């Protein structure tokens, strides 16, 4: 038997700070961007990108076209791998943790959680870029020639599957938060530390789900399966990352400071 | 390397 006990009220309070955080550092939330994908939002309607002329015009509302679409791909890394690290500074205990183990969970968690959200953007159809302000298609991304035309399609087969679970924000802001303090990541120096805080974040996913998804008992257990799905998401990227490095040329203004 | 840059910036 659940109760609302002290433990409880306290997992349940862990979880209102982590989804306030989220909706502070992420502009564009599953909510919003749900209201927006089935017309349900007073929001100005995205512009469609669903050939190559309807992207030269979106340009407006490198010379070569596949290479541009990369190029804002890359930047909107940058900017997201900052709002992940402003939520990752709100989840208790974490800049307590040693500056080289939240370097290293970030640098082999922002990727996982990447794709986790951009699915709250995507459907079907296609994907909101721009904070909403356009949708470019699936099928257009799938038209760029090698090796662009195959570097989003993974990311949209595991979101058709991974929207099907109906995750809203509040979910999904305790289950990054997991992906963040994985234990298990390479070069961790106090693993205890992170594996203590995981503990304490993984119960509040578990009251989260049951309390929030009346209709699946082990939607819990269905999550925590979705990150071998984005282990391999990761590792898939990663190589297409290198392929495009060693075959392509082309950096974000911020990475140009920076040295 | 370049990722980490951005991660060590952000934190500070
Ligand atoms: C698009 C192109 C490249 C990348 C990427 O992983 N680049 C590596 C890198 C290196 C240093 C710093 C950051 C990233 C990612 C994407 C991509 O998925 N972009 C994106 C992210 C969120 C929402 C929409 C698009």
């Amino acid at each position: 038997h659940m109760q609302l006990n002290p433990e409880s009220a306290d997992l349940r309070a862990l979880a209102k700070h982590l989804y306030d955080s989220y909706i502070k550092s992420f502009p564009l939330t599953k909510a919003k961007a749900r209201a927006i994908l089935t017309g349900k939002t007073t929001d100005k309607s995205p512009f469609v990108i669903y050939d190559m002329n309807s992207l030269m015009m979106g340009e407006d509302k490198s010379k070569e076209v596949a290479i541009r679409i990369f190029q804002g791909c890359q930047f909107r890394s940058v900017e997201a791998v900052q709002e992940i690290t402003e939520y990752a500074k709100s989840i208790p205990g974490f800049v307590n943790l040693d500056l080289n183990d939240q370097v290293t969970l970030l640098k082999y968690g922002v990727h996982e959680i990447i794709y986790t959200m951009l699915a709250s953007l995507m459907n079907k159809d296609g994907v909101l870029i721009s904070e909403g302000q356009g949708f470019m298609t699936r099928e257009f991304l799938k038209s760029l020639r090698k090796p662009f035309g195959d570097f989003m399609e993974p990311k949209f087969e595991f979101a058709v599957k991974f929207n099907a679970l109906e995750l809203d924000d509040s979910d999904l802001a305790i289950f990054i938060a997991v992906i963040i303090l994985s234990g298990d990541r390479p070069g961790l120096l106090n693993v205890k530390p992170i594996e203590d805080i995981q503990d304490n974040l993984l119960q509040a996913l578990e009251l989260q789900l049951k309390l929030n998804h009346p209709e699946s008992s082990q939607l819990f257990a269905k999550l925590l399966q979705k990150m071998t799905d984005l282990r391999q998401i990761v590792t898939e990227h990663v190589q297409l990352l290198q392929v495009i490095k060693k075959t392509e040329t082309d950096l974000h203004p911020l990475l140009q400071e920076i040295y | 390397m370049g990722l980490e840059a951005i991660i060590r910036k952000a934190l500070m």
